[PDB]
RNA sequence: CAUUGGUGAGCAGCGAAGGAUUUGGUGGAUUACUAGCUAAUAGCAAUCUAUUUCAAAGAAUUCAAACUUGGGGGAAUGCCUUGUUGA
């Protein structure tokens, strides 16, 4: 189900899945394109950096991918996609319903074999374009000619032919004439791999019993045979730097190296990959180079290099064994636990069922590193126990990282499967720590926590007892015994003052921490499986057994929300970093988001794999989920970091749904109300002469003399919205009826209609220079109409109790500009009556005066005395 | 940085200068280096004087003169911003030009600044020595080559080689 | 409480890079060091983006929809930001030093000059979700031979005209079909081509170079093949062109030189419209408004930023900041503006909302060490290294008082009386405290008794007892007033720097060189409690030093601390890039803020990249200063053993990161920190962070609007207070009628009183409902103004925010209506006859 | 100046100078910086100075 | 009688087909991942060459250029500037 909060971003931590990768060569560099489920990833073979990730997820799993110079051909369910720089350039739909499962690219031809033993040839249109695009013909390998097609290759200098490797036979097609040129003799065991040798017209075949055949595709014979008993052969590669070595790759994870010239066996790299995940799945020599890139199904991609020989005269007979070079990797099993290492959303800690703790980078995949399990020395000097054959720690149930004292001492505290002590780790060194905290009651560790001072770690055992250790020195400090069944959640305040524990007997205990008292105990109605403490708002959420999420605050110890709606057991949940939402995930294959202000479910995602872990970033950037299948970490980005989402409940006052309140324009008509605008407009209007006199430069600029006089008007054709660039619209006063301004025309029309609302709207609209320039030109000479129309317009204005500081400054600007003519023809009847009714409305403005007098006087008295 | 290369006048010694600071005088055909000094200001050019035994390097501003093993012998207070050094081996003269518009001939044997000449054409973009008659061809930002001698305070010849600079 | 976010960056209006305007050119975007500041010049306000480049930024552009910004730093790490959501969309590393980036006029493409390649990418949407790779490359053209200095798009987003250090300029069509219309190159300049522009009709091309020639290129015949028709020259002899721009619609060429002089021309006729000078430093940036009426200039050496309208010859703003040289700050007694005392010898009074400087004061002839307000924002005292304390009226802007000693010492800290009769100042070379009367000017006393340099002074604000603390490991309490002459010395474990004093004068918190903050009861001189802070300090590693950041003893202590105004917290900073705040009852770290992630400053990284450490020295101590294009930055005039002098050119090391003063805001829940990058202002806001106060399951926004619709107004108000949701409090607050404001305000419970007071303050500063807000203030002060008086320090920042509303908008309005009443009475009551 | 900067500005100040300053009267709007706002609209001379 | 001094001889305890210390080399991180080359709107990458040439454009009396000097004193012969005689 599509979401409206979180949108999928990437699935990190994945390197390969055991599709045989492709190598490609731009110039003299090499790239390695490996499939990770439904995307591929391009790596820079000189340093194994992630160059590209394919832009969209394919609708099914990529099953065969190849790479010529700039282009990558990825075959999934039915069709072949041609990709450049990740972005897909073309899509070739095959005309079948059979799944395409092999392909080769040579010449103008792309040849794609399906699983019904048909081969689809595609041709370029004109030999100058970039990829084969048009349909050409179809080839078929029927049951008479050969078995199931096991490989599809083109060995060089073969003019528009194709070597098709079936399970028993080797056919050779001419793909222009559609013909079957040559069908070899049969092979007494089923051949699994093929690789063309750099020797001319020789292919190398690898069988399901242990032998490599060196078939000569022009003579029709076999040149030689190499026998590796009880080993199924999964890869073949050839060295092409003047050393004739072959490298075979065996599905028990072995990489065997042969000299073909002197027929010896150079070396065997044993357990180069896991047999259980496929063995070595693709191994290839980068050509001209002594480095070979292997990749296996255990989510790992390695490089091995041949050093030059140690004998200075012999060389060819003293071949130094291949050593390890760079490699990338991830988890080989799906991860079991997830945490974010820091507030920047840069690193994230991740523990899997293959008993490894990785630290994956969300910024650059080269920085992903496995936290080392090499133990320290014992503190007294005694021996440490354990097996000599070192294995990894039991798989991680829980962990808690708090990098307040990071680099200083131990930083991560982690709890493993069915063992009675919690290890520590250091994230700075990326290694284990010196301390393993015991539970001291012969119970397994069910929960861990640690304080945000970084001094204290908390262990919660399955016999219901919290033990508090010091993270620096590793010793027991305190031990609380409240619960009698397993303690599944411990957390503590951001001020180390109250801790909160929850057990699966369904009691939440509230303890003071500095004093060792309990503050209270609250019995819920189900066993509690998981706690998450949002630490700034002091609200913690519990996943109860009755499939509800109880949100309870620690200050006043009440259940403050209870979220219902999950149909099966809640696997995980986590708070938003602002603490507004809580995202949960449960075994009904769903992920929900709850707005705990309103208490309802904002969004729901039906996801096909069950999400076992959900974590927000400590900024509001990302959600990280972890599912049942898939070795990586699925990463989502909340779209509500860029837009605002409606907190309106899904199933199966728009300002209050979008958490806003646009403040209304005036609350009551008998209430004074300033303008909706900047507060400084009053001061700019009242003192814009002295402000501009300040703003002048100290001496006059150096102009020219042959400057055009109408420079302000002589523009071209971002349009000017000043009072100077104002045109008249559509028999001699100061402004004729063709040359009336907008202000004077609206003032006259308002004097006709006795309603100056449009005049005052224009006045509140335009700028201070325009306001001064309109008020300063108001026909103060013979009958005084425009002055008195402005005055009773301001009267009609400040009768309405809106914008009234602007109407006050407009009256101040009137008295300043030409109050001398009003003083001159004082006792004129029209202007005296206009000022009279202006004072009649304006004398009710002392409400503001004695209101601010009361507030100032009493506020001063209350604050000081 | 990018390495200005210089060979001794018989091909026995190599003198490289990094742009950053790395000046190395070495016997490139044996494996013997005899000076590797990291002068952490931006060096520009170097040359040998009459031997592998002394070399002059043009540093951030001042031209310095180092002995065979790399100890500093001289800091030249003239030669204010050199970018091009060249030694005149029959005359024992270190010739210096650069971002200043000045060309300076310095006698290495006596120690005496022989000539200061105003190019009067801005910074010196290129510089070469005629091995035949030891006159200096400097290329300016006019597209003008000028042939100079340490006797005449004016160029002996001015040629209009290119457009733009040289 | 503790949930502060980076709000603002006062000081430093410009550092390095290009100024940009908006499309509707109301805001200007200014590259401060690795942030970006945006100053809205009409709505008088300002903000700084939260994100942070790791080096100094060098290029800015945002498209003319205003919807997204892209900022590139000085080694090509681009950052694409959503401009409206203020959140960063993508981090994209171009591999080398990008000189310019420009969006197209139609918004859909952007191009940039990375090295000598012009590369055009196409803009991702703002409506699309974030992808792994949102940028899709259009093309990359390589025809220049040296580095490209400028881009210019055409009016239709169809051609792009680039200028290089190589002495040419080229025109490239965007798409392949118009390749024949745009394939020419423009030679003929003697120096670097600094700009190349089209005319309005895209027929003429103007190419301006560094030496001072502007060429007019036209498609004429001597066939038709882009002749040069006229060369005009600036004839500025010593100076040369540093920045060029052209407004094609008004035909306005604006050119700034390396001498501070800028000239602006009307281009195809080449007539000098104006010529005037920013100063003496070079003009690093010119930018022009979309209507061409405003020109924003930036000089990078003094950090100054003009925007200037050239028609009405007048400066819209002429501001200048201070990089790295800021010794002290002080909030105004209402938190409206911050006074900055800076090492080049001057006082600068910066408005906080609008991020600009109102007044500046230069009467100290040396580095001003301390500023402090007194007489409730009327007077301001400062002490400097030139031997003087002096007092400043902030009404008439006059230095009316100057206090010197008799011994010719330099003063490092001061403290004034509450009842400002006496100023007090202490030095770092004299061991005495100098006590001056302010009414007369004389030296009232010299207090003696420290045996070490008096590092810090503070007067208790209530009982007026002086507390000094000095490097002889001793805090000392002087009863000066009224016949006592009493001295109480409290010893402490190590030498003290930054004492601070509680708002009630009961306790004093000292910071020591061990790394601790000890808190003492003044009257009974015994220690109340200490915080051990030297293990939650981020001390980075410098480039020059040969000892790790773990074992360093450079900055694991706080040189400035400050109490919160409820007395419950301490903010603290030092010569390290962490500022930490604590709550003094529990002595635990509330939050630690990383003050810089700029790698151009020194003490930022704790671990230095081992690739940069070579066989002889690190590669960042190598001075590549002679690889520079001109003499004025090939010059080294840095005299050798100089630390904390002046003139950043004269110190030869990278500027270290340090906070020199921290202060809490007296009115609204924030603090300012005087770092080297500027005045960092960290503030909370209540719009985000759902933090309720004892809500239950029946307390809901739905329940609150049902109680509002059913008009239980007090129940709706307390439900919104228990939600603590700002929109709900505002909705209920505006829905309560005037008839029953005093009943609700009398029945508000006492735990929700500071919430409604601080809400009314932060609402009423900018809200228009002036009589409504004053009715609420009058009702609250009348109904519950005894609880406030007996709980002063709870409402000490909520009441200072309220009388920041009464005297600063309401009293200005009342002044205007009063003057109108009196001018009416004069103009109608008197005799105008002849 | 360069001795102070070399000395890393720990120095000993100049002795004393009772100088003489003439201030004209003007609005303190005009005595400010160039920005849209202002801080005080008084006149730089007191009533007892006028 | 103390060593909270050196060198040893041994117990208890810890303790899974061994334990401790020291060191050389390489690989990965040490900034936030959009691929190599070139004469670059494309080619190459097995190769640029036997199309790499023409045309056009393109030249400031700026025909000015040490913003680059440790201090005092001088400068025969130089060099700079100004005048001058003779061509």
């Amino acid at each position: 189900k599509n979401s409206k909060i979180f949108s999928p971003f990437r699935i990190i931590g994945n390197v390969s899945n055991g599709v045989p990768f492709a190598t490609g060569t731009l110039g003299s560099t090499f790239y390695i394109v490996t499939c990770v489920g439904k995307t591929f990833q391009i790596y820079d073979a000189n340093t194994l950096h992630l160059l590209f990730v394919s832009e969209k997820e394919t609708p099914s799993s990529i099953v065969a991918l190849s790479a010529h110079f700039h282009y990558v051909y990825a075959a999934y369910e039915n069709k072949v996609g041609i990709y450049k720089r990740g972005i897909e350039e073309h899509l070739l739909e095959l005309e079948t319903d059979a799944n395409v499962e092999h392909l080769c690219i040579f010449g103008d031809y792309l040849c794609a074999s399906t699983d019904d033993n048909s081969i689809f040839i595609y041709k370029k249109s004109d030999p100058q374009d970039k990829y084969p695009s048009e349909f050409y013909t179809k080839l078929t390998v029927t049951e008479i000619q050969g078995g199931e097609i096991v490989s599809l290759q083109h060995l060089a200098t073969y003019l528009n032919k194709l070597t098709v490797v079936t399970k028993s036979n080797v056919l050779l097609f001419n793909v222009r004439t559609g013909k079957l040129v040559f069908t070899s003799n049969e092979f007494p065991d089923q051949i699994t791999t093929a690789e063309p040798a750099p020797v001319l017209d020789i292919i190398a075949l690898g069988t399901v019993t242990g032998e490599v055949i060196m078939f000569n595709m022009r003579k029709g014979k076999r040149i030689r045979t190499i026998k590796i008993p009880q080993s199924r052969i999964s890869s073949l590669s050839f060295r092409t730097d003047g050393s004739s070595h072959l490298s075979v790759g065996t599905s028990s994870g072995d990489l065997i190296f042969y000299d073909l010239d002197r027929r010896s066996r150079i070396h065997v790299l044993k357990n180069i990959h896991r047999e259980s995940y496929g063995g070595v799945t693709q191994a290839t020599f980068l050509n001209g180079q002594p480095i070979i890139v292997t990749s296996g199904g255990d989510n790992s991609l390695k490089e091995y290099v041949f050093d030059p020989s140690l004998s200075q005269g012999s060389g060819d007979v003293v071949v130094q064994p291949p050593r390890y070079l760079r490699s990338r990797g991830g988890h080989s099993q799906p991860p079991s636990y997830i945490a974010f290492a820091d507030s920047q959303s840069h690193f994230m800690l991740s523990a899997s069922k293959d008993r490894s703790l990785w630290s994956f980078s969300l910024r650059k995949d080269a920085q992903s590193q496995e936290m080392s399990q090499r133990l320290h020395k014992k503190q007294d000097g005694g021996r440490v126990g354990g097996s000599t054959i070192k294995s990894k720690f039991p798989e991680i149930v829980a962990l808690a990282i708090e990098n307040a004292r990071i680099g200083e001492w131990e930083n991560i505290i982690t709890a493993h499967k069915d063992e009675k002590f919690a290890r520590t780790w250091d994230m700075r060194n990326k290694r284990v720590g010196r301390w393993t905290f015991d539970t001291t009651d012969d119970g397994f560790v069910k929960s861990v926590a640690m304080s945000q001072c970084g001094n204290f770690g908390f262990i919660g055992s399955s016999n219901g007892s919290i033990t508090i250790y010091n993270m620096q020195s590793g010793i027991l400090r305190k031990k609380y015994k409240l619960h009698k069944r397993a303690v599944t959640g411990i957390s503590l305040d951001g001020m180390n003052r109250k801790m909160v524990s929850c057990g699966l007997d369904g009691i939440v205990g509230f303890y003071d921490f500095n004093k060792s008292t309990l503050l209270g105990k609250l019995k819920l109605d189900a066993p509690i499986t998981a706690m998450v403490y949002h630490r700034s708002s002091d609200l913690f959420a519990l996943a109860l057994d009755d499939l509800s999420i109880v949100v309870i605050d620690a200050v006043t110890q009440r259940v403050v929300r209870q979220l219902w709606g999950h149909s099966n057991r809640i696997t995980a949940f986590d708070f938003s970093p602002e603490g507004r939402w809580i995202v949960s995930a449960s075994l009904d294959s769903t992920i929900r988001t709850w707005d705990l202000p309103t208490g309802g479910c904002i969004d729901g995602i039906i996801v096909d794999n069950v999400a076992t872990n959900v974590k927000f970033s400590p900024n509001g950037d990302l959600l990280a989920t972890t599912h049942v299948t898939g070795n990586g970490i699925c990463i989502w980005t909340n779209r509500a970091q860029f837009k605002t989402v409606s907190t309106r409940t899904i199933d199966e006052l728009n300002d209050i749904d979008f958490n806003t309140y646009t403040s209304l324009e005036q609350i009551d008509k008998e209430l004074l109300t300033l303008s909706i605008g900047p507060r400084s407009k009053m001061n700019t209007l009242l003192h814009l002469d002295v402000i501009r006199k300040r703003s002048k430069p100290k001496e006059a600029p150096k102009k020219s003399e042959k400057l055009p006089f109408f420079l302000q008007l002589s523009g071209e054709k971002s349009v000017r919205e000043g009072i100077a660039h104002e045109t008249p619209e559509e028999f001699k006063v100061t402004g004729r009826l063709g040359f009336e301004s907008h202000f004077t025309k609206q003032l006259r029309e308002g004097s006709q209609s006795k309603d100056y609302s449009s005049l005052l709207a224009t006045l509140i609209n335009f700028s201070p220079a325009a306001v001064d320039l309109e008020i300063r030109s108001l026909n103060s000479f013979e009958p005084f109409d425009e002055i008195v129309w402005f005055i009773d317009a301001l009267t009609q204005g400040l009768k309405s109790n809106k914008n009234f500081e602007l109407y006050e400054t407009f009256m101040s600007l009137l008295f300043k500009a030409h109050g001398d003519v009003i003083h001159a023809n004082n006792k004129n009847q029209d202007i005296a009556s206009a000022l009279q009714n202006w004072e009649d409305v304006h004398k009710k403005e002392d409400r503001l005066d004695d209101l601010v007098k009361f507030c100032m006087g009493v506020a001063a008295f209350v604050t000081t005395a | 940085g990018p390495y200005h290369i210089k060979y001794a006048k018989n091909g026995t010694h190599l003198l490289i200068t990094g742009r950053k600071g790395h000046v190395a005088s070495m016997d490139w055909r044996k494996g013997q280096l005899r000076a590797e000094l990291f002068l952490n200001e931006t060096c520009h050019s170097a040359t040998y004087l009459q031997n592998e035994q002394y070399f002059a390097v043009a540093q951030k501003k001042y031209t310095f003169i180092y002995d065979h093993e790399g100890t500093e012998l001289h800091r030249l207070k003239q030669h204010i911003e050199a970018r091009h050094l060249d030694f005149l081996p029959y005359h024992y003269l270190l010739v210096t030009a650069g971002e200043t518009g000045w060309l300076k001939y310095h006698d290495v044997s006596t120690g005496q600044l022989v000539s200061e000449l105003r190019t009067k054409a801005g910074p010196t973009m290129a510089m070469a020595q005629n091995p035949w008659n030891a006159v200096m061809h400097l290329g300016h930002s006019n597209g003008t080559v000028s042939l100079w001698s340490p006797s005449m305070p004016e160029p002996l010849v001015k040629l209009l080689s290119a457009r733009g600079p040289v | 409480k503790s949930d502060f976010k980076f709000s603002n960056l006062l000081g430093t209006v410009y550092r390095q890079g290009n100024i940009t305007f908006s499309d509707d050119g109301k805001q200007l975007l200014s590259p401060v060091g690795n942030r970006v500041s945006v100053f809205d010049l009409i709505n008088n306000k300002s903000f700084t983006f939260e994100y942070e480049h790791r080096k100094n930024i060098a290029a800015i552009d945002l498209n003319k929809q205003g919807t997204l910004l892209i900022s590139i730093d000085e080694d090509g790490r681009a950052i694409l930001v959503n401009f409206k959501a203020r959140n960063v969309l993508h981090h994209f590393n171009f591999k080398e030093k990008c000189s310019a980036v420009k969006f197209s006029p139609d918004g859909r493409l952007f191009a940039l000059a990375s090295g000598r390649f012009l590369q055009i990418w196409k803009t991702p949407d703002v409506n699309k979700d974030r992808q792994f790779a949102p940028f899709v490359r259009h093309r990359v053209h390589a025809g220049h031979f040296q580095d490209i200095t400028s881009l210019t798009w055409s009016q239709d987003s169809r051609f792009i005209l680039t200028t290089s250090k190589d002495l040419s300029a080229k025109i490239w069509s965007v798409d392949s079909e118009e390749k024949n219309l745009a394939a020419t190159t423009f030679n003929g300049h003697r120096d670097y081509v600094m700009g190349a522009f089209f005319s309005h009709d895209q027929e003429k091309i103007y190419t301006v170079s560094k030496d001072g020639a502007v060429f007019v290129w036209e498609f004429t015949k001597r066939k038709y093949s882009w002749r040069i028709t006229k060369k005009h020259f600036f004839y500025a002899n010593q100076a040369k062109v540093k920045c060029v721009t052209f407004h094609p619609a008004t035909r306005l060429l604006a050119v700034g030189f390396t001498s501070g002089e800028f000239r602006l021309y009307d281009l195809p006729d080449f007539t000098l419209i104006q010529q005037l000078s920013m100063g003496q430093n070079p003009v690093n940036t010119v930018s022009v408004n979309q209507t061409g009426e405003w020109l924003a200039f930036g000089s990078s050496k003094l950090g100054q930023l003009l925007v200037y309208e050239w028609q009405s010859e007048s400066y819209i703003l002429k501001q200048q900041g201070h990089f790295d040289s800021t010794n002290s700050l002080a909030y105004s007694p209402d938190g409206s503006r911050v006074v900055t005392a800076s090492e080049d010898g001057k006082i600068k009074v910066w408005d906080i909302t609008s991020g600009f400087c109102l007044a500046t004061f230069e009467e100290h002839t040396s580095s001003v060490t301390a500023v402090q307000f007194a007489k409730r924002g009327q007077v301001m005292f400062s002490s400097s290294l030139d031997g003087t304390v002096r007092a400043w009226d902030l009404i008439r802007y006059r230095n009316f008082r100057t206090f010197t000693g008799t011994e010719r010492i330099q003063f490092n800290c001061l403290a004034v009386d509450p009842s400002g009769e006496v100023v007090c100042a202490g030095s770092l070379d004299n061991f005495d405290i100098h006590v001056w009367s302010v009414q007369t000017g004389q030296l009232l006393d010299a207090l003696s008794g420290h045996e070490g340099p008096v590092s810090c002074l503070s007067f208790s604000q209530e009982n007026s007892v002086l507390a000094s603390a000095s490097w002889d490991k001793t805090i000392r309490i002087w009863s000066i007033f009224g016949r006592s002459q009493q001295v109480e010395p409290i010893e402490v474990y190590s030498d003290v720097l930054a004492l601070s004093m509680r708002p009630d004068g009961k306790e004093v918190a000292v910071s020591t060189l061990k790394g601790q903050i000890s808190i003492f009861n003044i009257e009974d001189a015994k220690q109340v409690g200490n915080i051990d802070c030297r293990k939650d300090i981020i001390s980075g590693r410098f480039n020059q030093d040969r000892f790790t950041a773990k074992n360093s003893e450079r900055s694991k202590f706080f040189t400035t601390i400050h109490y919160s105004f409820d007395g419950m917290a301490i903010v603290a900073g030092g010569n390290n890039n962490s500022i930490c705040l604590y709550d003094v009852p529990n002595e635990v770290l509330l939050k630690r803020f990383i003050v810089s992630r700029n790698m151009a400053l020194n003490g930022t990284l704790e671990f230095l990249n081992s690739k940069k450490m070579t066989e002889a020295g690190s590669l960042d101590l190598i001075d590549d200063a002679g690889e520079n294009s001109d003499l004025e930055d090939r010059i080294d005039n840095s005299l050798p053993g100089s630390q904390r002098g002046g003139d950043l050119s004269t110190r030869k090391m990278r500027p270290e990161v340090r906070v020199t003063s921290v202060q809490f805001s007296p009115t609204a829940n924030a603090f300012a920190a005087a770092s080297t990058e500027g005045l960092l202002i960290y503030s909370t806001n209540d719009t985000i962070l759902f933090d309720p106060f004892d809500l239950d399951v029946d307390v809901t926004p739905h329940s609150t609007v049902e109680a509002l619709r059913e008009k239980q107004f007090l129940n709706a108000l307390v439900m919104a207070f228990r939600l603590n949701e700002e929109y709900l409090i505002n909705k209920v607050y505006e829905a309560i009628p005037i008839k029953e404001i005093p009943l609700v305000a009398s029945n508000i419970p006492a735990i929700y009183l500071p919430r409604i007071l601080k809400f009314i303050g932060d609402f009423a500063i900018e809200s228009q409902h002036i009589e409504f807000n004053l009715i609420w203030i009058k009702a609250l002060l009348s109904a519950s103004g005894g609880y406030i008086n007996e709980h002063k320090y709870l409402f000490s920042t909520a009441m200072r925010s309220i009388q920041r509303f009464i005297v600063r908008v309401a009293k200005e309005v009342v002044n205007t209506t009063t003057d109108n009443k009196y001018t009416y009475r004069f103009l109608v009551s008197t005799d105008g006859s002849m | 100046y360069k001795l102070d900067v070399l000395s890393s500005v720990h120095f000993v100040p100049k002795p004393a100078s009772t100088s003489l300053e003439i201030r004209v009267e003007t609005p303190t709007i005009s005595m400010e910086d160039a920005q849209p706002l202002y801080m005080s609209n008084a006149s730089s001379l007191a009533p007892q100075e006028i």
